[PDB]
Formats: C-alpha cells, structure tokens, sequence
C-alpha cells in the first residue's frame, strides 16, 4: 500500500492501514496533499557529472505519470538535447500538458551524443523526474525537470531568477562521458564534477572581460588549473 | 511507523511553492484571456523544521517511492491523478464500510451525550 | 447564499437535451456495431420557470464560471471529469470525516426510534 | 470553492460549504449533475459581428476542458476556420473526442483571414466555449460550438433541424472587421449587425429567385438599405 | 437476481492471470530502470468452479456488456477508469447519504452493546 | 445500471440496488475487482473463418475503452493487418498504452484486403476487443486481441509458450472471403473451419519434412482432402 503521511505527537508518522483511530478527522478532500521534495535537500552531488551517472536508457517499460500539487524550489535542474550519432533523437517530445519544473535556480542545459541504448531513459536509483506538477520515470526531450520524490499527506484540519548554464556532451551515458562548459559558441572549459555553478557564471565572466574568447573561427578550449558542505550551507589557467 | 531519517544530509527549511485553487481574484484576473500565463500562476511558502516536520517530510517521500513505482507498473493509465481520491474512499471504507458497532472498537459513534440525556430523563 | 437573477434577460422555458445511461434498450440497439451514430444518442425534454428554477440556473452557472475557471487554471489535467465525483465524496466527508457525536450538530444520527424502544423496556 | 445548486423552499440556492444541512439527502452519484446553459438565454447578441468582439487570442495560457451532462438548445452556434494572410491555420484542430455541440438551428460558419496573434483564442467575459458535452476555454478550428457557462447541481431524491449559414470575413478579431454573407460562391450581401437569421435566408431566396445571382465570373456584392426582442419572444436593394 | 448460466459451455476452470499492486519487492526489482518489461509484470493463479462460482462469473460477465455498453456510449471519456470507484462512492452514499435512523431498515448502526451497558447501570 | 457480483448463500449473485444488506462489508476499494472473461470459455467457435464473421465496420459511432484488472488465458487471439485493394489501412493504429492480450497459447495472425466499408471494426455480438488490461469496442491493428466480456465484483473480506499462425485472407468481412494458411512466403493451404490449431501446426511440420514445399519462385497451394468437443475438453493431400 502507498503509504501516507501524518501528526502525532508533534511528529510526522506513516498511518499504520491496520489500526484505525477515529480521532483522526478528514472534512474533506482538501485535507489531502500531495507533495514533491528534491534530491537535493537529502544531499546528492548536483553537479553535472554526477548528476548525469543516475539516469540510464532501458526498453521495454512503458512510461509513467503521476501528479503532485506542490513542490520545492530548486538549486539545480537540467535539460537535455540528447542525439545519437547519426542525428536521431534520443529522448522524447514532451507530451501535451507537461511543463518544465517551475522554479529553478540554475538550469544546466546539456547537449550532445550518446549510444542511447534504450527507447526511454530513467532514474536508476528509482527517483522521478519532476515536471510542472507531473511526475514522470522517463526524461523528456528539451524539458526543464528536477529529481525528487513524492509524498502524500493529511494535513490536521485548521523574487525568481533563473539562469541557464550551456553544456557540451560526447558519450552521454557511458562510462567515459566528456563535458564542456560552453562560453559562446566557439569557448568552452573542460569540465569537472567540483566546478559549482556559482564557479562557471564568475569563470564565465573573467573570461568575457579579459578577452579569453576566441578571435577565430575555430574552437578554444580551456583547462582550469587544480587550484563538503551543501548549497543551503586546448590551452591552460592559473 | 515512526519516521526516521537515513539521508546525508537534511534541508531543514522547505522553500516550497504550489497553487491555490480557492483564491478570489481581483477583478478580472480569473478570466484566462486576461489571467496570468503558466509561469505565473504559482504562490510561495517557507516552512521551517518545526517539529522535524520537514526532515520527516524528506524521509517519507524517500520511503514512498517504492511502492508508488509499484502501484505505476501495475496502472494502465497514462498520467495518474486519483490517488488521493481513492485514499479518501478509503478512509470511509475503513470506517463506515460495514455495519457500525456501538462501543465497539471500530466504529467512531460517540454516545456520550444521548447516553446523558438518557440518565436525565 | 440565495440566487439573484442579474441578466439583461431571461429565457424562462428550457429546451434541454442529455443522454441517458440506464436506457433499457429494444433488442440489439444497445451493440455498437447496430446502434445509433454520435448524432442520435440524445434525448429531450422541456422545464418551465415553476419556482423559478430555470432563471436561477442561468443565474447559478453564470456566477459558478469563476471559481470554476480558477479550478482549471490550477488543475494540470487535460479534461476534467472528476468534480462531481470529488463534490460526492466531500459530502460524506463533511458528514463522517470524524466521529459522530450523537445529538450533537455535526453528527446525522437519529436515536428517535432507539430511545422510545429503551422507555418502553 | 466551486458552487453547489440546491433546492430550499422552492428556490434555487447555492449550498453553504461552512453550513452541514442534515435533511438533505444524497443517495446516489446519479443525484448530481453538471449542466451547461447558453449566453443566449441571458440575452446577449447572438449575430456574426457581435459574438465575435467577444472572442480574442492570447498566448501562454494552456486550454482547459471540464465536462458537462446535458445542455440546451441552441438558437445560435457558430463554426470558425480562419487563416493568417499566409494561410497558417489560426486554430487548432479538435482533439480526439471533441465533437461540435448537438443542438444548433443556426450554424454560423465564419471563413476568412486575421491577424491572429496568439496561440489559442479565449472568451474575452470568460465564458466557455460549449461542445458535445464538453466544454473548453478555446475555439477549435472547423467545430460547431455555442456560447455558455456550467452549472453543478444536487438533484432532489424521487423534429430536430439545423441550418448552415455561411460568411466570409476579413481583419479577423480586430476593430475594423469586414463580414459578408454568401449567397454562391461569386454573390455576396454587406453583413450588419442587425441582420437575424431569419432575414438572411429570406434574402438569399429572394435573391435565387430574382436571378440577382452573379452571371459572370467575377464576384457580386450587394449592400442592403436602411430600410429590442430576444429570439425566444457593389450595388444596392431597395 | 440469482445467475443464471444460459451459454452453450462453460470451462469450469479459470486459469487466469492478473497484477499485483502490493507486491513487496525483492531488492531493486522495483525500480522501473532494472525491474521486469511490460511481458513480465504479470502473476497466474487457478480456480475451480467452487459453488459454481467459475460458470456464474461467465454468466454475469455476459449479462453485464447492455448496461455496460450504454454507460460507454453516453461517456464521452476516452478511456473509462472510475467505474469501481464510482460503485464505492454510491455504496457509501446508500448507507450514509441521509440521516441514519438508528433500527430503522435503512441504518447499518448496531446499538446492542449501547443498548446492553444502559441496561447494566 | 451496471450489474455488480456478490456471493451469499455459497451462490454469486447480482447485487439489488434497490435493496440494501447492512451484512454486506467492504471495508477497502481492494475489495472492488473488475476481471475479464473470453468468448472461448462459453464455447464459440474459435477458428479464423468464424472468429471473423463476428466482426464489422461501421462509421459514425465514436470507440470506446474500458480498464479491467485480470483476465483468463487465452487458447486463441488474433492480430488483425487488413488494407483495401489500394493499399490504404483498414485499422487504427494501437493507441498509445494500449498492447496486446498477455496471454495467448495461438495468435492467429491475419493478413490480407477487403471492403473495409467503415471507419472502425466492431463486435457484431457486442462483445468487447480484450487487450492488456484494456477492453475496447473496435480493432487495432496488428495488435493482439481475445474476444471477451467484462463483469465487476465485491470479494468477501479475508510456463507461458505462445506461437504465432500466419494465414492471408481476400475479400475480408464479407459473405464470400477466402483464407489461406501459410507454411512459407509460397506455400499455403485452403482453409476449413474444421481445422484447429494443433492440426495446422502437424500440417505445417509435416509439409517441411516431406519436402512438399515450393522450390520454384511462384505460389503453391495445397487443398487437404476431406479425410464437437472445446479446447479444454492447386494440389491435393489424401
Ligand atoms: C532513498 O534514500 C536512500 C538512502 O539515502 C537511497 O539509497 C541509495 O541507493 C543507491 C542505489 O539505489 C545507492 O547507490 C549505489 O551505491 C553503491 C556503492 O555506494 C557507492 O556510493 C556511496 C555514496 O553513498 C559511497 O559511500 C560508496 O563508497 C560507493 O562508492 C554502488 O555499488 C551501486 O551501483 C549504486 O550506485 C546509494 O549509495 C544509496 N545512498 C545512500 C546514502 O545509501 C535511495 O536511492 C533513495 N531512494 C530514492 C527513490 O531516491
Ligand atoms: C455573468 O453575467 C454578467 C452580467 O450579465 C456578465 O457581465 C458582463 O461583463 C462584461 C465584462 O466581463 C461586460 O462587458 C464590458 O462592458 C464595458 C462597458 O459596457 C458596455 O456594454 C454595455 C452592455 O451591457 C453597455 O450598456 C455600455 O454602455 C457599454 O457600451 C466595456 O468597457 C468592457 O470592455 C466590457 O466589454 C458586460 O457589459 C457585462 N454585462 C452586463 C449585463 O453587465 C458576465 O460576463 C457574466 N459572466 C460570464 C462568465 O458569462
Ligand atoms: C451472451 O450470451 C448469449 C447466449 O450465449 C449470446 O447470444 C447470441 O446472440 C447472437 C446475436 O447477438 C446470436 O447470433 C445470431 O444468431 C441468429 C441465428 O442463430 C444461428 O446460430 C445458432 C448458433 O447458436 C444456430 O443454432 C442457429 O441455427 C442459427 O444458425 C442469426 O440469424 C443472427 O444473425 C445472429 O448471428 C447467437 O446465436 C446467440 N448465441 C446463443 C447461444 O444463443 C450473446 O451474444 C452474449 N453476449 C455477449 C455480449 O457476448
Ligand atoms: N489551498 C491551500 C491549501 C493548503 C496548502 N498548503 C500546502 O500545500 C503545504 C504548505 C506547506 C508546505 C507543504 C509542502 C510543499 C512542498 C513539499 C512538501 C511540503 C505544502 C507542506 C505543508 C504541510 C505539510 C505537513 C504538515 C502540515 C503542512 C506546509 C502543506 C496551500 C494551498
Ligand atoms: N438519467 C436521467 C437522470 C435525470 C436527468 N435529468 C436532467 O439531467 C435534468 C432534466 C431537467 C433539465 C436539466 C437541465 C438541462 C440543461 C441545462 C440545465 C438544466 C437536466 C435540469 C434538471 C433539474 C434541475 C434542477 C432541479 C431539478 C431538475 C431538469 C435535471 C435525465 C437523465
Ligand atoms: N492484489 C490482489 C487482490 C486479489 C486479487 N484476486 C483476483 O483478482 C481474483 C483471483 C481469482 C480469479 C479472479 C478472476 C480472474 C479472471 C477473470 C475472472 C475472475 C480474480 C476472480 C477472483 C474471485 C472472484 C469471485 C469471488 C472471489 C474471488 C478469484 C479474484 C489478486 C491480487
Ligand atoms: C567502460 O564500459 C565497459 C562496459 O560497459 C566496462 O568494461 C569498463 O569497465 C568501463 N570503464 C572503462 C574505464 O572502460
Ligand atoms: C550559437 O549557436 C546556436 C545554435 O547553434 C545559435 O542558435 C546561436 O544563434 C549561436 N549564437 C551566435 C552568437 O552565433
Ligand atoms: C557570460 O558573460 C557574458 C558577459 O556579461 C554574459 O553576457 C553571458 O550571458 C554570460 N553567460 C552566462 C551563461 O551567464
Ligand atoms: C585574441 O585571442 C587571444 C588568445 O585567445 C587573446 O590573448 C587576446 O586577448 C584576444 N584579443 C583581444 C582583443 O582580447
Ligand atoms: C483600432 O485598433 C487600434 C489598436 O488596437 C486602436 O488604436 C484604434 O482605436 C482602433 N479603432 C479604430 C477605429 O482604428
Ligand atoms: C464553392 O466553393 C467551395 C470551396 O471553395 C467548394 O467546395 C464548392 O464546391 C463550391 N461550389 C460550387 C457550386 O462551385
Ligand atoms: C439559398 O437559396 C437556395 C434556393 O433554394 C437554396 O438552395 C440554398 O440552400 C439557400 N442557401 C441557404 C444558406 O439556405
Ligand atoms: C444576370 O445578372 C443581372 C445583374 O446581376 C440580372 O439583372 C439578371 O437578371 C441576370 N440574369 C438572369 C437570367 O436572371
Ligand atoms: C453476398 O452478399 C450479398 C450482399 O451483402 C448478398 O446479396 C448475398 O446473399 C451474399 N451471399 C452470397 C453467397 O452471394
Ligand atoms: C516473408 O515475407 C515477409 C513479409 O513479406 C518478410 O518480412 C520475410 O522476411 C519473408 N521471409 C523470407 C524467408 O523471405
Ligand atoms: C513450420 O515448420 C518449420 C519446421 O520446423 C518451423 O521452423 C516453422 O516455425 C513452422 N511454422 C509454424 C507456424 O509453426
Ligand atoms: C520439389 O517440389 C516437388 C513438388 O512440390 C516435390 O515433390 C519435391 O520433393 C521438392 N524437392 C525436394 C528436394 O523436396
């Protein structure tokens, strides 16, 4: 049974389906709540590496969708624009109805190739994909989401910026997976999984007010010399 | 069951936001030709960890994924938007389901004040 | 509240048409593959303004459009066929969603005929 | 919250959710109905010019469909197929299981061109735009619809012919547009707002029978001379 | 009305397959990722025809497609999936819908023990 | 309204809506099943000539689906692939989330043209299409299907081999269609109703190993010479 959650004794609870307790009070439907938290807040690595190795393409499971009436704002969330090799999608269109997550701090959009192995691609540690108030198993082409989890509750009866961060990808899925962070269209920066997103918007800006772009028509690439707490609390650089 | 946290961390404040589906707008926002557009529609909230109620709330929504991922395969439908109707259902079910026994453990009839009366009269 | 009629005009009689679900069918008219098109399913009848019903409805849906389209505006389901079902189930939760004190006001217990059968005994 | 019709005292009213009536009695789910009832019933003006000021284009609004049980008949109804100047479609096409609303004597079928400059057409006082048995806050391109607003009711425990009438329109949804009524393919009349549909029927007989048609290949247009009750109670003709 | 058997056969024995909603997992298999394709979900089982259960359930099966068919041609959804809840709903609003008049036939309100400890004092 | 089933007295019976048993418990929706029931069971006539008969096309009617929980297993299903003579589809694809029957000991597969004189397939009987937990009122294509009927319940509180039989058919859905069982891309045999599954299967094996297969590059065709219990109870071949 899906289990729901509760207050007593200044605590929150699971209601345990086998005992009834008639003081508890439901007026109505408005009582009922459910709810969307983001992996996040339990302390997962956000950053886009890490965050990448969690998802996974598989056949034959059908996708599923469920709904949820409240959610959490979020550090992180991404956006994918996955092909493989010979230019096929990997992911799919967002069907009718399904929004990006609405509240997002940073929105680490990647883009790329990949085997894509697998008609859909889902969590591998069984989380969600979280949309505009729908949950989905499966990414969707192109849409903003953030990880998470659902909850379902009683409850006892009584600005917003966003900024998005550019990725380059080769080999998206695999054990060896290359990233670029992406400056303009010809600068990017070899990508580790320590680089914050605070950390690219300032080498970003260093890098557009010292005339680290490239002048040409070809591609630079840039290599951040080497030099445990949560966000709540080529060529060479030194 | 008590709930009992077994993340790495916790965030105790929830920056959270939702709808509301019962706010009476200001003139002729509730039209939707003159309404907001999806991006606007939403409201704002912060809850503090009052109670553990929001490392409860981290912890539970964790414990719940495998059964709702179990209760997905096994639906036909789509986009799923019933459940906490039927969880509604049955909480009546569970009380009002069958016959209600007086005194008896399972049925929440309160005969305290006609019990009263009765010794009055 | 009571339903005030606040229309420039009011067509008092109401030509109506619906379907209906229990119709007993003659014969084979209920196969699909024998039965009407989409265009014959209906039926039709025809209500007059006795108590002035049929002016508070143009007057009851007029003035329901609001909440109503604030409901869909927060709803991210498509088509919406779930409300007279969630009005039915609140309807039983307002009246059994906690425990029903008798002879108390929130309580819809009658111990008319259970008090009348103690005195006797 | 959304209201409820209930009948007290022989008199329509609207239940009070903060109120718990006892007396009333809900045996079964067949007791409660959804209704829907037309803006011609509250005495709006149903003619091509006037009902089309009430209809606009707007953009980043998703469309919504609530269903509704039973209906009324309709006097006036009304079918849109409007193309921008580069004959991109203005509207979308029904979704699967929308059909146009079932009762209508008077089809106003509106072909023509505007500016349409947003995704989705609303109601401008926010009504609904009713189909069979279901109502949505859009036009669709090609479906029959009329005007109107739902109902949600507690029930107390116990030929048909339609006419097409068609026209062409220019400057869509704008302040200044152009309507004609077609007679043929080639023969037109200047459309005013005082025109019923009764009167443009007996016009276009009397004009097949006068042989005013167009006998040549090119178009004719006629303007009508110059020479306060609700429905329930170039050249020139003089 | 009792069920009736009137099809030329009936194979007494219903092999049949279904879901399970609780399933407790082993492990992982329960994230969608590494669990079980749309071809493996299922679990069998077999029943004999016990009281004659197996022939009446092909018989009521049989007897139910007329109101079956009628409710699906006047629903304009797509895809049906409230049926059973909407028989929950109208089980409870049969008992509880109105005021429960205690040892009246349309009451399911058990007064005996009430009735036994008023009795004792 | 829609009967529902319920046992008393050691007997399933019907429940009377008009009629109310305070001894009748149901304490959760678990308790609430819809199942589904085949053809097969009552004892029709289960082969391709007959199967067929029972279904046609009819337009105007809308389709219709309806969920159902568990099912029987199934000796025979079928998978429908019909055009017209001009190549144009006769069936709907599958709607998205609906797959074929899960259990099915044959799946007769049928392939070939007809009228097709109408927009859906239907259930001459008014049976249901039984899919994977979906019943419809009309056919997919090449989606595998067992014809059956549905019933709803209150309980009282408390290998799989399939294989596939290809056959081509001309003129289907009508008074005169002809069917051909196929043992290869140029060799078939005329259809009878009077042969079930196991026998096409020995007919199949035993054509292989006696080498009547076609070795030339055009159709062979063999005609069986001539020489009352259910399933759980040109040349010539003498
Ligand atoms: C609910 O919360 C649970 C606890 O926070 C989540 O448990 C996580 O479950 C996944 C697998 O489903 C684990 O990932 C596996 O890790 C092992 C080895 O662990 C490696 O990573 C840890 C970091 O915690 C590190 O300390 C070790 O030295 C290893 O390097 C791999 O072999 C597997 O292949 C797989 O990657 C997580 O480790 C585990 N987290 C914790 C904190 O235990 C659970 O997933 C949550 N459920 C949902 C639906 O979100
Ligand atoms: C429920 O019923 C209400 C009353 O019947 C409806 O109220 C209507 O609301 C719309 C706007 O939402 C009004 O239209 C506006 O009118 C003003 C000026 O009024 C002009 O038109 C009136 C005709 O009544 C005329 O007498 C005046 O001299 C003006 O020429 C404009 O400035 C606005 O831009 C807008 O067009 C209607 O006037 C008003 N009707 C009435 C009778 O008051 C309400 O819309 C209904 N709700 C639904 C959902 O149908
Ligand atoms: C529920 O069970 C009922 C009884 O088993 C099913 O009744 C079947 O209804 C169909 C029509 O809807 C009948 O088919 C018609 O048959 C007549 C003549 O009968 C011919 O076939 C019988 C074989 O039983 C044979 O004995 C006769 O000599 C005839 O050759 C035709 O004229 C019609 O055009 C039509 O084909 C079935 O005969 C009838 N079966 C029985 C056993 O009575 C009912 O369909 C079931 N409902 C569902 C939804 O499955
Ligand atoms: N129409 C109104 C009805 C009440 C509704 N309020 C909530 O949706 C809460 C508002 C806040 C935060 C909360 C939440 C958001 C995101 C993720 C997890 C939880 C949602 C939980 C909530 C709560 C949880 C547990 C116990 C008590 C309260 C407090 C309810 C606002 C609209
Ligand atoms: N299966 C049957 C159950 C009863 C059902 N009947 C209605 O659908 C009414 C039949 C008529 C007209 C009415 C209506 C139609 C269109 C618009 C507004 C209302 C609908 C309202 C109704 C009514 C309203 C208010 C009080 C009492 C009755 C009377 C019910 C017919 C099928
Ligand atoms: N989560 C669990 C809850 C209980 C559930 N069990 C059923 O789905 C039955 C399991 C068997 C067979 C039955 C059936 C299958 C196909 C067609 C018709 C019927 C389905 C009927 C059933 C039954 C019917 C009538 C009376 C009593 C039992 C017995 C229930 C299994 C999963
Ligand atoms: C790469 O993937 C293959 C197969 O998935 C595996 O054998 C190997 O260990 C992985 N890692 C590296 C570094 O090659
Ligand atoms: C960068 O590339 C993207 C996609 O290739 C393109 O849309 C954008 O206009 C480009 N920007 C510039 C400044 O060329
Ligand atoms: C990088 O810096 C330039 C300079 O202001 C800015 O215009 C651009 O938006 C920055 N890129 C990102 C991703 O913030
Ligand atoms: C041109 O590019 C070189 C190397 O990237 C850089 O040193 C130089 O500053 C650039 N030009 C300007 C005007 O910044
Ligand atoms: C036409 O529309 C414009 C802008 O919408 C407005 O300025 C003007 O008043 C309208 N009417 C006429 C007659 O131009
Ligand atoms: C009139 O025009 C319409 C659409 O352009 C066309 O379908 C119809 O056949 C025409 N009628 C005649 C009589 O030409
Ligand atoms: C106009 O009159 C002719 C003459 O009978 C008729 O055929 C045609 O249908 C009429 N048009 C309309 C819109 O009624
Ligand atoms: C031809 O057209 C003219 C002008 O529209 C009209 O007067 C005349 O009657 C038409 N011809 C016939 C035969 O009606
Ligand atoms: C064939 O079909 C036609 C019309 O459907 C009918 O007249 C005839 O009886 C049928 N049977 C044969 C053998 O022609
Ligand atoms: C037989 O025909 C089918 C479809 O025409 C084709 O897919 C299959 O490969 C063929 N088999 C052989 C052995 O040629
Ligand atoms: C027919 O027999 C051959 C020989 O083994 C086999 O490969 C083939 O699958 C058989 N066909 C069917 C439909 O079973
Ligand atoms: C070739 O075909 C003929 C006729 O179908 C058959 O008699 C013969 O056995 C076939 N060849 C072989 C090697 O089986």
């Amino acid at each position: 049974s899906i289990p729901l959650g509760v207050i007593h004794n200044s605590a929150l609870q699971v209601s345990d389906v086998d005992k009834l307790v008639c003081r508890d009070k439901l007026s109505s439907t408005n009582q009922l709540r459910s709810v969307g938290l983001n992996l996040e807040g339990n302390g997962v690595a956000t950053d886009v590496p890490s965050a990448t190795k969690r998802w996974g393409f598989r056949s034959g499971v059908p996708p599923k969708v469920v709904n949820y009436e409240a959610g959490e704002w979020a550090e992180n969330c991404y956006n994918l624009e996955i092909k493989k090799p010979d230019g096929s999608e990997c992911l799919p269109a967002a069907p009718d109805g399904i929004r990006g997550f609405p509240r997002c701090r940073y929105v680490h959009k990647v883009s790329g190739t990949g085997p894509c192995a697998g008609d859909f691609a889902f969590h591998k540690e069984g989380a969600f994909f979280l949309y505009d108030r729908l949950a989905s198993t499966v990414i969707y082409r192109g849409t903003t989401f953030a990880e998470g989890v659902v909850a379902f509750l009683i409850l006892p009866q009584a600005g917003y910026y966003s900024t998005t961060i550019r990725y380059q990808a080769t080999g998206f899925g695999t054990n060896e997976t290359e990233y670029l962070f992406e400056v303009d269209n010809l600068t990017y920066v070899q990508l580790e999984s320590r680089f914050t997103p605070q950390f690219l918007l300032q080498l970003n800006e260093t890098i557009y007010t010292s005339g680290k772009r490239s002048n040409t028509t070809g591609k630079l690439i840039w290599k951040v010399n080497p030099e445990e707490w949560a966000f709540w609390e080529x060529x060479x650089x030194x | 069951e008590a709930i009992v946290n077994a993340q790495p961390k916790c965030n105790p404040n929830l920056h959270y936001w939702t709808t509301q589906d019962e706010g009476a707008a200001i003139g002729l926002a509730w039209i939707p030709y003159f309404g907001p557009a999806a991006e606007g529609i939403y409201i704002e909230g912060l809850m503090h960890n009052q109670d553990g109620l929001i490392c409860g709330l981290r912890q539970l929504a964790n414990e719940t994924t495998q059964a709702l991922q179990l209760f997905l395969r096994a639906t036909t439908e789509l986009r799923t938007f019933s459940i906490l109707n039927r969880k509604a259902i049955d909480f009546l079910l569970q009380r009002w389901g069958g016959t209600c026994h007086i005194l008896g453990p399972d049925c929440c009839i309160e005969p305290a004040d006609w019990t009263k009366n009765i010794t009055d009269k």
